[PDB]
């Protein structure tokens, strides 16, 4: 089960809501809250983000208590499905978008994470994963490297 | 202005530095189920094998030194 | 099946458990891959998976342990005794000398708890040593380690 938030989660959640609090006063704005969201992965549609203020406000501001915004984003934080993340990840990875990581991509992502590593190596590291043989990683292989059964 | 309204550019910013920690989590995540099969592993299978190919063999030992034994009366 | 040795169960046995993490019935690609290794098998890619998809009539990908007795044990019989005599020869002879010293059979004893008087070893070098070197070549090793 996982029916509470975990520190990463409640720490996103401050950092997000921080980063768009402009005039520093525990509250967000329309404007404010619309790329708040969009921060978290929750995307809205305006008139949607006008109904979720409407349904937490007591005194007509179409504003957002931040104590608010952390229960809201936090249930939706809850029903994450772990594999979207994994999912989006591979796209990172594919920046050329064939469906597939090819050692190019490979050479780029390490070279971006400033590792240092030599083309054998990351050879290798397909190799080990490529289970159909085209010496490639399609999304399916990707998901298996990054999971438990 | 020509990256955004400062709102969006913020977003910006933090997104990009997102795809960041993910491509450098799951990288490392993917380097260590590599080293754990290819290096952990495969010293472990081969530890067992030659184990097993020495056990083998002092059983051997074992027997013959019987056989000098019994080589006599 | 039913014609491999005591110890070859075991063995078969040993490999398996050793790379069952979810301590479930099955391994999949990669755990099959080191557990043969274990057992001296080292098949292409391409052959493990087939390996696998002969043997998963259920879908999964996984190799269940019964499967993986019945396809190990066939191999483990169809090993050449020689080429074990010859591998085994190699791992005694730590420094590459081309004998086995009798600094090379202390070692290996201590290794695998065993341990083996100089009585013992002298018997061993009287009845086995041809040179007179007081070692045991690799001529000399494969007659010890063949029946006769």
């Amino acid at each position: 089960l996982n029916s509470e938030l975990l520190e990463e989660q409640k720490q996103e959640i401050y950092e997000a809501f921080s980063l768009f609090d402009m005039n520093n006063d525990g509250f967000l704005d329309y404007h404010e809250l619309k790329v708040a969201m969009k921060a978290l992965g929750f995307e809205l549609p305006k008139r949607e983000i006008l109904d979720l203020i409407d349904e937490y406000d007591s005194e007509g501001r179409h504003l957002m208590k931040y104590d608010d915004f952390y229960i809201v984003m936090g249930e939706k934080i809850l029903k994450r499905d772990p594999l979207d993340e994994i999912k989006r990840a591979f796209q990172l990875f594919d920046d050329d978008h064939t469906g597939k990581i090819s050692i190019k991509n490979l050479r780029r992502v390490a070279k971006e994470l400033g590792e240092t590593l030599t083309d054998e190596e990351l050879r290798a590291m397909i190799e080990e994963f490529d289970l159909d043989g085209d010496g490639e990683i399609n999304e399916n292989e990707f998901i298996a490297i990054c999971t438990d059964s | 202005g020509p990256l955004g309204s400062k709102l969006n550019d913020i977003l910006h910013v933090y997104e990009k530095s997102k795809e960041r920690e993910l491509q450098s989590q799951l990288f490392n995540a993917w380097r260590n189920r590599f080293c754990f099969y290819t290096e952990e592993c495969n010293i472990q299978a081969i530890s067992k094998r030659n184990y097993q190919l020495e056990k083998m063999v002092l059983k051997k030992f074992r027997e013959r030194l019987l056989e000098i034994v019994k080589s006599e009366e």
